[PDB]
C-alpha cells in the first residue's frame, strides 16, 4: 500500500 | 486519449476513472475543480472516499489503498485516483 | 522563500514539518525523493497515513480528517503534507 510514481519530465 | 500507465483496480474501477476524468477535462478550464469533480462523483459513485491528484508537474510517494490505484494522461495531465 | 500558502494544524507541528522539508529539499534534488523521504519520516513519526505532495504544477483535494494539513512555498518549489 506504498507506492511511487511520477511521469513524464516536461 | 485512452492512455493507461499503472492501474491497480478492474477494468471498470479504470474506465470509469478515464470516463469521468474525460468528462472533467472537457467541462472545466480549473485543475483544482478537475480534483474536486472527480473527488465528488467518485464519491457518489463507488465509496464513501476518493482521492485523487492532478497536474503536470509533480510525483512523490503516496500511501493509497491495496488494490486501489491508477494513474493516467489525458492530453498531458497526470491524474492518479485511489481509495484511502 | 519561506511562505504558507495554506493550512490547518497545530504550530508544533507546522513548524516540524517546515523543518523536515526543509532539510529534505537540500538535501535531495529530485522532487520525488523528497516527497519520499520526508512521507516515510512523517510515517515513523506521526500517523501512517500521511501524504507528501511536492512539485509547480500540482493540485489536490480529497476528502479528509481536518488537522492535519499544510501546503506552501519554499523558494521556487511548492510542498504539500497532509493526512486523511
Amino acid at each position: 500500500r506504498h507506492i511511487d510514481i511520477q511521469t513524464d519530465v516536461y | 486519449k485512452a492512455v493507461i500507465k499503472n492501474a491497480d483496480m478492474s477494468e471498470e474501477m479504470q474506465a470509469d476513472a478515464v470516463d469521468c476524468a474525460t468528462q472533467a477535462l472537457e467541462k472545466y478550464n480549473i485543475e483544482k475543480d478537475i480534483a474536486a469533480y472527480i473527488k465528488k462523483e467518485f464519491d457518489r459513485k463507488h465509496n464513501p472516499t476518493w482521492h485523487c491528484i492532478v497536474g503536470r508537474n509533480f510525483g512523490s510517494y503516496v500511501t493509497h489503498e491495496t488494490k486501489h490505484f491508477i494513474y493516467f494522461y489525458l492530453g498531458q495531465v497526470a491524474i492518479l485516483l485511489f481509495k484511502s
